[PDB]
RNA sequence: AUACCCUCGA
């Protein structure tokens, strides 16, 4: 029954163990396929897209840097090329709007190599998020209004309507199956549908249907999920180096568990900022986010 | 107003209610601009503003909006003393649970839970999973599973069970408690289940379920979700000149804690992994813990200093331990002290005040009369005055001291005489003049004392100075009705002095008209101030009440004691000053003189006997000088003989003929007779040490030498520091204990050698190391004692009862160690008294028993007598003013409102400070009588009694027995009840020497299955020195004689069975082991003849244990009821002795060890009352089988020996009122109206009882039993939770008030302390009652 | 077994009855337990941490006047001894005791 | 004008 923290943090780290550098080089190439999976399912989405052609007019125009929109491959003349390749792509695939899957199968293998700056990363994840909201909040008025007000029941609920969501063939097809919550379901119609209206002209915003936005939005979460894991896994291996590098500073008014968890965040950001072309140890990158972490959570203490 | 402050559990939506803001960044003040920063630790949005009337930008500066908020400035502009009220709140982003009711030795949170306290903290560390709604699974709600465990279920179910970790899930399981259902379930479960321990903890289970019900509280605030934060100034940086800022405790604790959960927060918010989320869950809530408390389990510790972190319940808990520093001490203004000096141009009333200390701490009063009288128009001019200190300032400071007394107090006052009131008189000096005649009640020398003086402000507080704490008016100590403010060290000199006799001296024979006459011959220097003379008086007799009858007397005396007898008032005899007036007669005279003339009499003739006592001893030269320690001559001869024994002694051990053991005690007996041989010597040659020649033929008289004037007159020194100054200073002890072998045989004026005095350093070190231990025991003792007794205050005035306790003489040994007189003296009789006669009423009712009443009761021969006792008077909430009888302080009987608890334990406490067999012989002769004696005659007359209860006692001429003695078990005795027996006479022939069986009955006995080698072993001794046989051991028997025990079958003298009385079972007493039978089987044993025989601290330690009621190491253990006792089978280890009662057979009976020598023999009376096998009582025993008289007799008897041990004489009615207060609660039995088992006071049992008498049914009343709490225990026990919570363990009290919502009526003296109302004692006590009458009656 | 009832009792033949301890290893390891509880222990950490403790040069030292004193309570006629507490030194100490 | 440490007096 030991009482110290310490103690119980090393206990349950002291599971994991370190790995040789290939060991890094195969997490950092984890990191990359889920972003490399991600950034494929963002190419998906016509308006990611056509956000990213966007900032490359910007770019063009000077209202972007190239270090505030690009982070390298797998100079802006091979932006400028890849580029007009995958516009050149994206208008061959609206003009035949069948074929036109394999035109975006294309597009997504064209925009997968491509890497970009965290920020607009959060924008396509705030963008493909807010469109899953919106279809999650639709989802959630219809089922309070009908279940709180028609009693229509469960299990029908979750049997007919999903996957559609903006036909009336649902609410035909209830109506017609004849129960008394149907006959009560008719005073429901007009906002319902009014609703339903409003999720079409989202559909219509993004020339896409319910099933196809749920595949990819799946596809993206199972990317980032692995991305996470990777990074979990990176960090669990660098506790040891974070507590080590963490002894220098003991006595220098702080806690002993406060500079370790400074620095365990310091190496986090680390990982989120670490490239395996580099052809470095983890190391040398590792301690120089988790000092800084380190003196300036002793910094901000004086 | 306000009253019945509350306690409970602080809810999240009531924390949010109290705080006026969110508390959200760490650091406190910018560097660079020196304002508190937005959501810091001195936000002006939260705490309120820095500069009182302002806002943060100044945009409104106006003294007029107090309460609007600018648009700008969202910091209202309000006073500044708002920083003190305002709190904020700190959003945490997971709960943790409260560590005072984590940590806490009945853990709150476990016992809501049932689940131990180890598994909780399991959880709450973050090491195994706990199940929530188990659901339709195996798995239960108080499984614990570790992480492969938890992983194998989730794998196994997937769903419908919810595990999770941290204080989170001990939140979502405490939310989740159904009160209702838990009580019902537990309620219905408490009884199917008989074992105690099981009995008990459910018991518990159901107390703290009943009160969360009852109380309004929610198990799920117990981990609190929001923590408050401590307004600024409460929690102040002090800054360091220089520009540096002082951080306390409560800052870094708070800033840690903040800076946490800021870190928890970004880190969920990102989504780190799961082994750092719990890391920093579990760093949140080891920081909310050591911000809360600390050392409980982690001893958090500071930045650069070994000094651990000062948390909020170290703060609460105040300095000194528990005793609030803050709250009780409180410095106060208008005070000041200084070194004390002896005035003895003083009156009793009055004390010397210097200039300077009366200037300054009567300043407001000075500028007060300076603007009355228009001297100073301007503060600014009477500031320039009193500082100037012109001439006139004097006059007006005079004025204001004329009739305003101050408060005088030593450093450790020990009682209420150690702050007295004084009517101060200005002096020229910086010392504090203090009475000669105080010192003793200050206990204060004038070796470096100091003293605090104190100006009473209000009307009320000068009046209470002058009416109740004035100097005059405390003379009697409130111990004892002895005087207190009694002629110390030197005026006794000089009283004794003055009333001495010399066989011839100047002035001897002739006869004297008047007193005056007497003054103008010794004055004129005609006269010797002793000398035998004759003079005539006029003393005014007081022998009637309201008739002064004076009468004219010659009487032969001396010119000193009729010089002095011109002091003594006009009411007492002139035969009262005619002795030699030592210390403890003048002592006498004055308690006399108090309790004949009166009080303002008694203060003036108190300051004329200190005038005159410091007059005559500085007439009477008397001086200490090398030649007044008189070495006694035969001290060499004695010395000399003990050399040569202790010489002889030491070649006889050389030999080896005396052993080392007994040579050291024949040599320490021996030196210890030559030291009281020479001491006795040393004295009789000193006393006596006086040759005077009268008128021809030399005679003896009592010594004129200075030292012996000093050590007989009692004014200072003793005879055994004479024993050392002028004899032989005799054994010393070494460190260990053991006495030296060598004694010191040279005195202080022969001066020690270098070894004698590295003895006499061990025992002066020992010594000097025991006093502080001492002072720091005395001191403890005494405040548990006030804490414990501080409720207790005379309420009503009879309460009607006629219950009390039958005092006796205290006779223990040949001696009557106290008179009857002086333990009823000051007492009320509760029932009637009678003569030896019957049917004739002496004393009718509860009469208060005075000086007249002890004389009348002394007349007559009474001798046992029933009184009114402060553990009788089953009034409630107090004591009736009759059962505590006369006030010690004052003549009268008590008054309402004397807060006589805390006068009591003052009184126990104050002398803590001086703390660290055959046969009966008759002293005196006296008809002898017994009592408690049950015995039958034996065949010559020999009366053996075998009963354990019984004494022997010789009562005198008048019918008062003298002396008393306790008969053991087969005592011979030669009755002669009515014949008296000479001093010296031994009238019981006792000789036990082993355990003795007597045989009641006669006829020849058939000792049944005594085998010669089995059972017994036919083993006579050397020179045939017992024909007898020896019984064998049960394990030194054989296999089959271990189970065989020897039985003397009772049969006639010709085969007739017979049997004891009562019982059908014949009186076969079974021989165990080591017996001694000498009658052969088949005689005839005459009746009580011996059939069986089997061979067999003090101070303040002691005090405490008694106060205490602790259970030594080994108690002494007693029968259970009383009946016909049993063998204790002793195969199974432990004795098991089952009793039979005549009147109802009760066959259960507890098996004791026998690793204690049981001294019990079987087949007698059990005599429940009785002791069973030797040892110190447990004070417990005693009072559920004796009753509650018997066990205030035994505590009052064992505290009483330990202080008249010392000498020091304190009434019993203050250890009777500590006893009171401690048995103040019962338990209950089989209660029918409450729970099964409980602690409940005894007022609420009764209120409740008597409630059901008329109400719903009749055998609603309930049974209970009187239990007896140790005074560190009862006090916690209060009702009052703030009265115990500034005793001790303040943690455990206030987690236990939380959880029961106690509510506290501020109906006691520290109550009202704390909170700064008036006493409810004392002259509170109107203001109390008015408040009652507005309160109560609408 | 050579002892005697009244004098020279089995004080640790008693003691060795217990623990369940057979191999140094699990000694090393029981000991690592008890002085640093929690902490999974490992072969290697435990020896160091027990050498460490008892016969390190550093951590661990008795002057001229313990070793001196150490001597000669224990019985030993060299006054100068190693500064660290020597393999038989506790057995010196347990037979005394 | 906050906490420890040291020393000293009763
Ligand atoms: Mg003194």
């Amino acid at each position: 029954r030991t009482t110290d923290p310490v103690r119980m943090y090393m206990r349950e780290m002291g599971t994991v163990e370190l790995l040789t550098r290939e060991g890094e080089i195969e997490i950092a190439k984890r990191i990359e396929e889920g972003i490399r999976e991600v950034m494929s399912a963002i190419a998906q989405f016509p308006g990611t897209v056509d956000s990213i052609l966007a900032d490359y007019n910007r770019i063009v125009a000077e209202g972007g840097r190239l270090s505030d929109v690009l982070s390298g491959y797998i100079d802006p003349e091979e932006a400028r090329l890849r580029f007009t390749a995958v516009s050149e792509q994206l208008d061959k695939a609206k003009k035949a709007l069948k074929q036109a899957t394999a035109e975006l199968t294309g597009l997504a293998e064209l925009f997968m190599p491509i890497k970009l700056v965290p920020k607009q990363f959060d924008a396509l994840v705030a963008r493909v998020r807010s469109a899953l909201e919106g279809v999650r909040a639709q989802e959630r008025a219809i089922m309070q209004l009908c279940v709180r007000d028609a009693r229509m029941p469960r299990a029908d609920f979750l049997r007919l309507f999903p996957n559609h969501e903006t036909d009336e063939k649902w609410v035909d097809s209830v109506l017609k199956s004849k129960p008394k919550y149907a006959e009560a379901i008719e005073r429901l119609r007009d906002d319902i549908l009014r609703n339903q209206q409003k999720l079409a002209a989202l559909e219509s915003e993004v020339e896409l249907t319910v099933a196809e936005i749920k595949e990819i939005n799946r596809a993206m979460s199972i990317g980032e999920a692995k991305a996470r894991r990777a990074k979990k896994e990176m960090v669990e291996a660098n506790l040891r180096l974070v507590i080590s590098i963490a002894k220098k500073y003991t006595n220098r008014g702080l806690q002993f568990l406060d500079l370790i968890q400074e620095g365990n965040i310091g190496l986090m950001k680390a990982v989120d900022k670490f490239e395996y072309r580099r052809g470095y140890k983890f190391s040398t990158y590792a301690t120089w986010w988790i000092r800084q972490a380190i003196t300036r959570s002793i910094a901000d203490q004086a | 107003e306000f009253d019945a402050i509350r306690i409970g559990l602080a809810s999240p939506e009531m924390i949010r209610s109290w705080s006026f803001g969110e508390v959200k960044k760490p650091e406190t003040i910018n560097y660079r601009t020196f304002k508190p920063e937005r959501d810091g630790l001195f936000c002006a949005k939260i705490f309120g503003p820095v500069k009182d009337y302002e806002c943060l930008c100044g945009k409104y500066k106006r003294l007029k909006h107090r309460g609007v908020i600018c648009e700008k400035c969202g910091v209202e502009v309000a006073l500044a003393k708002v920083r003190r009220e305002r709190m904020g709140h700190i959003e945490l982003a997971s709960p943790v649970a409260h560590i005072w009711f984590l940590k806490s030795l009945p853990s709150r949170i476990g016992l809501l839970l049932d689940m131990t306290l180890r598994d909780i903290e399991r959880v709450l560390y973050f090491e195994s999973y706990v199940v929530i709604d188990p659901g339709m699974t195996t798995l239960e709600k108080g499984q614990l599973l570790n992480d492969e465990q938890y992983f194998e279920a989730l794998e196994e179910f997937g769903d419908d069970f919810d595990a999770r970790m941290g204080a989170e899930a001990v939140h979502e399981l405490l939310n989740a408690i159904d009160l209702e259902h838990e009580i019902g379930r537990l309620r219905e479960e408490i009884p199917q289940t008989n074992s105690e321990t099981k009995i008990k903890k459910l018991s518990k289970r159901l107390k703290l379920m009943e009160a969360f019900q009852g109380s309004g509280n929610k198990p799920e605030w117990m981990v609190l979700t929001v923590l408050p934060v401590l307004p600024p100034d409460l929690r102040p940086l002090v800054p360091l000149d220089g520009g540096r800022f002082a951080t306390s405790d409560l800052n870094d604790l708070y800033r840690r804690v903040i800076n946490r959960n800021n870190r928890l927060k970004r880190l969920l918010d990102l989504a780190a992994p799961d082994i750092i989320v719990r890391n920093e869950k579990r760093m949140l809530q080891e920081a909310v813990d050591a911000l809360l408390d600390n050392g409980r389990r982690g001893r958090a510790i500071t930045g650069s200093n070994k000094r651990p972190l000062k948390s909020l319940a170290d703060m609460i808990k105040g300095k000194q331990g528990r005793f609030r520093q803050n709250l009780l001490g409180k410095r106060v203004d208008y005070s000041g002290r200084s070194v004390i000096t002896v005035g003895p141009t003083l009156r009793l009333h009055q004390c010397g005040l210097p200039k300077k200390m009366a200037l300054e701490l009567f300043k407001p009063f000075i500028f007060g009369k300076l603007e009355g009288r228009g001297m100073a128009t301007t503060i600014k001019a009477a500031k320039k005055m009193v500082e100037r200190e012109l001439p006139e300032v004097w006059d007006v400071l005079a004025e204001v001291i004329r009739e305003h007394p101050v408060l005088l107090n030593r450093a450790p006052t020990l009682h209420r005489l150690g702050i007295q009131a004084f009517e101060p008189v200005l002096i020229e000096g910086k010392a504090i003049q203090l009475h000669p005649l105080v010192c003793a009640a200050y206990n204060a020398d004038f070796d470096g004392d100091q003293m605090a003086v104190h100006v009473p402000l209000t009307l009320e507080a000068q009046l209470e100075a002058r009416a109740l704490m004035m100097s005059t008016n405390n003379i009697l100590s409130p111990a004892n009705g002895e005087p207190i403010i009694v002629p110390s060290q030197d005026v006794v000199m000089g009283l004794y002095y003055m009333t001495r006799e010399a066989i011839n001296a100047k002035g001897e024979g002739m006869a004297f008209a008047d007193l005056q006459e007497v003054d103008r011959a010794y004055r004129s220097g005609q006269a010797s101030l002793h000398a035998r003379v004759k003079v005539r008086i006029n003393e005014k007799i007081k022998g009637e009440d309201g008739q002064l009858t004076a009468n004219t007397r010659i009487v032969d005396t001396t010119v000193g004691r009729a010089l002095l007898f011109q002091v003594v008032p006009a009411g007492l005899p002139f035969d009262v000053v005619n002795q030699s007036m030592k210390k403890k007669a003048i002592s006498k005279l004055i308690n006399h003189c108090y309790r004949v003339v009166g009080l303002k009499d008694t203060v003036i003739f108190a300051d004329q006997l200190m005038y005159t006592g410091f007059a005559y001893s500085t007439i009477s030269g008397v001086s200490i000088g090398v030649n007044d320690f008189v070495i006694p001559d035969e001290k060499a001869r004695i010395i000399n003989a003990a050399t040569d024994e202790v010489k002889e002694i030491e070649s006889q051990y050389a030999s080896g003929l005396v052993t080392q053991g007994e040579k050291y005690n024949k040599v320490i007996d021996l030196w210890s007779k030559a030291n009281d041989e020479v001491s006795k010597a040393m004295m009789a040659n000193l006393s006596k040490e006086k040759v005077v020649d009268r008128e021809g033929k030399e005679v003896d008289q009592e010594s004129f030498n200075s030292m012996y004037m000093m050590a007989d007159s009692g004014a200072r020194g003793s005879a055994a520091q004479i024993r050392q100054l002028a004899g032989m200073r005799g054994l010393m002890a070494k460190p260990d204990g053991s006495i030296i072998e060598t004694p010191i045989t040279a005195n202080f004026r022969e001066g020690l050698n270098v070894l004698q005095y590295f003895i006499s350093t061990h025992g002066a070190r020992k010594g000097l190391a025991d006093t502080a231990l001492k002072t720091a025991n005395s001191g403890y003792l005494t405040r548990r004692l006030v804490d414990v007794a501080q409720d207790l205050v005379v309420t009503e005035i009879d309460c009607g009862t006629e219950h009390g306790l039958l005092m006796s003489p205290h006779i223990e040994g040949g001696d009557v160690v106290e008179p009857l007189g002086e333990r009823v003296l000051g007492r009320v009789i509760a029932r009637d008294v009678f003569k030896p006669g019957s049917d004739e009423v002496i004393v009718p009712a509860g009469t208060l028993i005075d000086e007249k009443w002890v004389d009348f009761l002394e007349v007559m021969s009474v001798d046992e007598v029933v009184v009114r006792s402060p553990i009788t008077c089953e009034t409630r909430h107090g004591i009736c003013a009759m059962c505590y009888g006369r006030d010690l302080a004052r003549g009268h009987r008590v008054n309402i409102g004397e807060a006589v608890g805390v006068i009591a334990a003052q009184s126990i406490g104050e002398p803590g400070t001086q703390l660290t067999a055959d046969n009966v012989q008759v002293k005196n002769g006296g008809t002898i009588r017994l009592h408690n004696l049950k015995h039958v005659v034996r065949a010559d007359g020999a009366l053996v009694a075998v009963s354990r209860s019984g004494e022997l006692a010789v009562a005198d001429d008048f019918g008062r027995e003298r002396e008393r003695y306790k008969l053991p078990y087969g005592a011979v005795i030669s009755v002669k009840e009515g014949d008296k027996v000479d001093p010296g006479a031994i009238v019981a022939k006792w000789d036990p020497h082993t355990h003795p069986i007597v045989t009641e009955v006669d006829g020849t006995v058939a000792f049944v299955g005594m085998e010669e080698g089995i059972t017994v072993k036919r083993q006579t001794d050397e020179l045939t020195g017992l024909t007898n046989i020896e019984v064998m051991d049960p394990k030194d028997r054989p296999a089959a004689g271990k189970d065989i025990r020897p039985a003397v079958k009772l049969i006639d003298a010709a085969g007739k069975d017979l049997l004891l009385p009562g019982t059908d079972v014949p009186a076969q007493y079974f021989l165990p082991a080591n017996a001694l039978v000498n009658l052969t089987d088949g005689a005839k044993v005459s009746i009580g003849d011996v059939v069986a025989r089997i061979p067999q601290t003090g101070g303040l330690p002691r005090v405490a244990d008694l106060f205490e009621a602790r259970r030594p190491k080994e108690p002494s253990i007693l029968a259970e009821i009383s009946g016909t006792i049993s063998f204790g089978k002793e195969t199974k280890g432990k004795r098991r002795l089952v009793i039979t009662p005549n009147d109802g057979s009760d066959p259960y009976e507890e098996l004791i060890p026998k690793w204690r020598h049981l001294n019990v023999f079987e087949g007698e009376q059990v005599n429940r009352g009785e002791v069973i096998s030797d040892g110190p009582s447990n004070p417990h025993d005693i009072l559920r089988l004796l009753g509650v008289s018997s066990l205030a007799k035994y505590i009052v008897n064992e505290i009483q020996d330990v202080y008249r041990l010392q000498g020091v004489k304190i009434n019993d009615k203050h250890i009777e009122t500590i006893l009171r207060q401690m048995l103040r609660k019962v338990e209950v039995s089989e209660s029918g109206d409450s729970s099964f088992i409980k602690g409940d006071q005894v007022e609420l049992t009764q209120v409740l009882e008597e409630n059901e008498q008329l109400g719903t049914e009749d055998k609603f009343p309930a049974k209970y039993e009187r239990v007896l709490l140790g005074i560190t225990k009862a006090s916690l026990s209060t009702e009052s939770f703030i009265s115990a919570a500034s005793f001790q363990e303040t943690t455990r009290v206030l987690t236990e008030a939380a959880v029961t919502g106690k509510r506290d009526f501020l109906r006691g003296l520290k109550e009202n302390v704390v909170v700064g109302r008036l006493i409810p004692a004392g002259t509170g006590l109107a203001y109390h009652s008015e408040r009652k009458r507005q309160r109560d009656l609408g | 077994l050579y002892t005697n009832d009244i004098d020279c009792g089995p004080f640790i033949s008693d003691t060795l009855k217990i623990d369940n301890t057979s191999n140094q290893l699990e000694a090393l390891v029981e000991i690592y337990r008890m002085m640093r509880p929690g902490e999974p222990p490992t072969k290697e950490a435990a020896e160091t941490l027990f050498g460490n403790l008892f016969f390190s040069a550093e951590r661990y030292d008795l002057s001229a006047v313990g070793r001196m004193k150490f001597n000669r309570r224990i019985g030993r006629t060299e006054i100068e001894g190693p500064g660290v507490l020597s393999k038989e030194d506790i057995i010196d100490v347990l037979k005394t005791l």
